């Protein structure tokens, strides 16, 4: 049975994977090629249920594509939109419904990244662009916009447990510490040369002035945002690192996806622990179960939402 | 009016999205062929064999619509000069792949951005394009006036906006554009998709768009201000710049979300609608004018050939021409005849190139006007001309007009004349070769005769237009040198360009020529200051002549005669453009030549850099004895 509003077929081009504290599966997908360039957004609380339609808990369909995704607490769905609107879903009392809070198109391109900040109150978006939006999720409205990049912005992401601070990379090179404290927000951290242009960011659960980048040339960095000069560094992919997801565990293990169409999990020296060639096209998205944190779980363009066993 | 286009980057369903567009008034659609997302592997294994289709399918739009109403656009992520090898090869293949589903779909234009400043690789992927096939497809380069890099927000602590003046710095979006089009090889399917922001640039950096070929301007809804109405309007310096552009007869485009809320999509063209009807309307000249923009014509040359019907009928309906040679007689019929002598001394009055006769007319309207009496000669060496003269004669001017079917040169008066009226002028006053004509004819001139015109004097500047530099290189001929078209000077209404340096006289001859050794080669060397960063295409000219004492004529722009259509400024171009910076100066030298048979010109640049000496011996270019 498919739920009452959620339509027969999910598009092929599975963009995010988000597991909520309780275990659910939230998943954003796109049709990025046929007649219709739209997207839509699912619930599976059975995550081994996944990419079946007619056995999910709740389903939508938006205007456009879905660029990115983030959980807004356990009701609240943020969506990076093509449309160049950022649009917050509101789940179901009975959650079997997935209903438009709000769409606001404040964006003059594509939305392509999404991060709650830490209060859960207030979200940033980065787009095509070349803006940085801060927004309020209660009052539907943008606070700030921020032009301090060059080129589009590729990863805004909120610190864990600042609402001041979120990380920013784009095509201009730059990596971008904010904190709305200063007049002067954004603080342009990096090594030494320029090198290859910055793709993914994942800040550190555990160390709160410490975070992971993910380049074009699929090599991942470690960074102390206080010694200021990239001190460890691996090449584990062959071609861009599409994102980077740190597990819940006490010392985390630091999954990454690519272009090249694989996974990988790491540890704290960056050494490789495991890989993952499941997927026949692009790894989009990467999360890591509550219930078993030895679980993680995967997206692709290829349309499979593989469960994999981390040793 | 206005030909607008809305640009879009996410387009769900074609077929809603259009109509959508038509509705709120837009003319086309900029859309992408691919999705802008859907990155593409033509490499690697297994994202190279990732199952289609690719897109959406061309039975989606009506072939007419895809000829008309869309411009492709290139997918962002397609970068054919990233650092990263990898990423070149996928982002050629995607180039290539996705250029040609615009060619297969017979699109009208394709956008492809000029980002930064090394597009190498990008300008090599598409002029292979270019070389495959024979098509006749547009490619606009997005550019912006300011590169975002220099319209940044000063929010990063660390890293400041350079707040000193940066004068070749602010134009480096034009040293894009221009690299990229040298590189491409001035291909007349490469034009300009010009992206106006919030901020103005100096208008040096504005002007050092002046002259190319801007077929599109880049509108952001973001640069629109609101008014006390909510309605979005804009800045008097933006209306200005848009002003500017409805001269060149650009599309403009909408890009976008709508920040107006209020209202909808239709209100930013209503703005542009609003200011394209506003703006002042086209005189006497710019309504004649029109049509003859930037078009290339060869120069008459009324002594070689013989003049066509219609084109004496065009010549002829020059009001202030007339007017202007009529009061010139008029003044100097009394300042040779005394009231005293008003009805015993007649004046010998000879029109050397009479044409159909309108300054025959013209001396018999002043001879009335000053209460003189006058003795006419017609003398015309176009024969077919000559009927209108012998027909006008006979049933209209009487024995009064004395019609001589010869040339000038050739001529054996039958007694001297007080005065010879002529209008033997070009463009560049003495390239119809005036100076030969009368010189010939100056003999059966009263020892104390007047020549009207007495005076005349050519004036150069120096130009640049892209533009027009490769409509001159689009005129080469088989059978001829393949460089002919750069040694030869063109008539034309200057359009799109660029005026280097104030107008500085050349050449000039004034009748009668006292000389005992009489000759009319010439050699001149001018000296123009360039307070601007450019690329030199050419010479304009224009030219002045003294009819009588202060009635005068000029196409100079100073100094242009009001209404006065009948010469159009010439264009001497150079084979190779010059590039010149601020502060420098053009040296140009001219020569004006001749034999016994032709009459030609040759010059050449001698600053900041030299060119080669242009038509040597007229080897190109002669006008005929
Ligand atoms: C009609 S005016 C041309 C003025 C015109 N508006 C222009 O743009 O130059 C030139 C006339 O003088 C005549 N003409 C030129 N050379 C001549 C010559 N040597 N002897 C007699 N008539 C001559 C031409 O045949 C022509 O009719
Ligand atoms: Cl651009
Ligand atoms: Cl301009």
């Amino acid at each position: 049975n498919l739920p009452p509003n959620a339509p027969a077929c999910m598009e092929r081009q599975l963009e995010a994977a988000r597991y909520r504290s309780d275990g659910a599966l939230l998943l954003g997908a796109s049709s990025l090629s046929g007649r219709c360039w739209a997207g839509s957004l699912w619930l599976f609380k059975d995550p081994c249920a996944a990419p079946n339609e007619g056995f999910c808990s709740a389903g939508v369909q938006t205007e456009a594509g879905v660029a990115d995704l983030t959980w807004v607490g356990e009701r609240g769905i943020l969506v990076a939109s093509d449309s160049g609107a950022v649009e917050l879903w509101e789940l179901d009392e009975n959650e079997t419904l997935i209903v438009s809070k709000f769409c606001k198109y404040e964006h003059d391109d594509i939305v392509s990244t999404v991060s709650v900040l830490s209060s859960g109150t207030q979200a940033v978006s980065g787009s095509k662009d070349i803006c940085i939006k801060v927004w309020d999720l209660a009052q539907q409205v943008v606070l700030s916009s921020y032009r301090a990049h060059a080129a589009q912005v590729t990863c805004v992401a909120a610190s864990p447990h600042k609402d001041s601070v979120f990380l920013s990379c784009s095509e201009d090179n730059r990596i971008l510490l904010w904190d709305t404290r200063c007049p002067k927000p954004a603080s342009q951290i990096g090594c030494s040369a320029p090198g290859y242009l910055p793709t993914s960011l994942a800040w550190h659960p555990q160390q709160s002035e410490v975070f992971v980048f993910g380049d074009e040339n699929g090599t991942v960095s470690l960074v102390d945002t206080k010694s200021t000069s990239c001190v460890l560094s691996s090449a584990v992919h062959s071609q861009c690192v599409t994102g980077l997801v740190f597990s819940p565990h006490s010392v985390p293990f630091l999954a990454s996806l690519s272009e090249d169409c694989s996974l990988a999990v790491l540890d704290s020296s960056l050494s490789e622990l495991f890989r993952s060639q499941a997927h026949r096209d692009f790894v989009r998205d990467a999360t890591w179960s509550p219930l078993n944190h030895s679980l993680l779980t995967t997206v692709g363009w290829d349309h499979q939402v593989v469960h994999h066993v981390v040793p | 009016r206005v030909s607008s286009g809305r640009d879009l980057n996410c387009v769900p369903e074609i077929a809603d999205t259009l109509g959508a567009v038509a509705k709120q008034g837009f003319d086309f659609l900029c859309m992408p062929v691919f999705h802008p997302r859907f990155k593409r592997e033509f490499i690697q294994e297994p994202a190279k064999n990732r199952p289609g289709p690719q897109t959406r399918s061309d039975l989606l739009l009506s072939g007419r619509d895809w000829n008309t109403l869309i411009v492709g656009k290139l997918s962002p992520w397609i970068r054919p000069d990233s650092k990263v090898e990898k990423i070149r090869r996928n982002s050629e293949a995607a180039m290539l792949q996705e250029l040609n589903f615009g060619a297969y779909l017979g699109l009208p234009a394709f956008l492809l951005p000029l980002n930064q400043e090394d597009n190498t690789n990008l300008a090599r992927v598409l002029t292979n394009h270019i070389h495959t096939g024979h098509h006749s497809s547009m490619f606009w380069m997005r550019v912006p006036l300011v590169a975002p890099e220099d319209l940044r927000d000063d929010i990063i602590e660390n890293a400041p906006t350079t707040h000193t003046e940066e004068y070749s710095g602010e134009e480096k979006t034009w040293m894009w554009w221009h690299n990229f089009r040298t590189l491409c090889d001035y291909s007349k399917r490469i034009a300009v998709a010009l992206e106006i922001g919030a901020d103005l640039p100096s208008n040096h950096v504005i002007d050092r768009w002046l002259g190319e070929p801007i077929k599109a301007a880049i509108l952001p809804t973001s640069i629109f201000l609101t008014n006390k109405k909510g309605f979005p309007v804009l800045s008097k310096m933006h209306q200005r710049l848009i002003f500017r552009l409805l001269k060149l007869e650009v599309q403009f485009i909408i890009t976008g979300t709508n920040h107006h809320s209020e209202k909808e999509f239709c209100s930013y063209l209503q703005y542009l609608e609003y200011l394209s009807q506003n703006r002042p309307p086209p005189n006497a000249y710019e309504l004649f004018a029109k049509g003859y923009e930037d078009y290339l014509q060869s120069p008459l040359q009324p002594l070689m050939d013989n003049l066509e019907s219609q084109t004496y009928e065009v010549f002829e309906k020059d009001p202030i021409k007339y007017s202007q040679y009529q009061q010139a007689i008029y003044k100097c019929l009394l300042d040779r005849v005394p009231e005293e002598e008003k009805d015993t001394n007649v004046q010998v009055l000879m029109v050397l190139g009479a044409g159909r006769g309108p300054l025959v007319n013209a001396s018999l309207r002043a001879a009335k006007q000053a209460d003189r009496r006058i003795k006419l000669y017609a003398v015309e060496k176009n024969p077919n001309a000559v009927v209108t003269l012998e027909n006008w004669q006979f049933e209209e001017w009487g024995s009064q007009v004395t019609v001589v079917s010869s040339d000038m040169r050739e001529w054996v008066a039958p007694e001297k004349a007080d005065i010879i009226v002529s209008e033997l002028l070009g463009s560049f006053a003495d390239n119809e070769l005036s100076p030969e004509c009368l010189d010939g004819a100056q003999h059966f001139l009263k020892d104390d005769g007047v020549s009207i015109p007495g005076e005349y004097t050519s004036f150069l500047a120096p130009i640049s237009s892209s533009k027009l530099y490769n409509e001159v290189r689009a005129c080469r001929e088989k059978d001829r040198d393949p460089e002919a078209q750069f040694e030869m000077p063109y008539v034309v209404r200057l359009h799109n360009f660029h005026q280097l340096s104030a107008p500085q006289p050349c050449f000039t001859f004034s009748h009668p020529n006292r000389d005992p050794m009489i000759d009319n080669n010439r050699y001149c060397t001018l000296e123009f200051p360039v307070e601007v960063n450019t690329v030199l295409h050419g010479f304009a000219g224009y030219f002045e002549t003294v009819l009588y004492q202060d009635i005068t004529l000029s196409i100079r722009p100073e100094t242009h005669s009001p209404g006065m259509f009948s010469w159009f400024p010439i264009l001497f171009p150079i084979k190779q453009p010059i590039t010149v910076r601020e502060g420098q100066t053009i040296c140009v030298r001219f020569w004006r030549c001749s034999n016994s048979k032709k009459v030609w010109y040759e010059w050449a640049v001698t600053a900041p850099v030299c060119s080669a000496i242009h038509n040597p011996t007229g080897r190109s270019y002669t006008i005929g004895l």
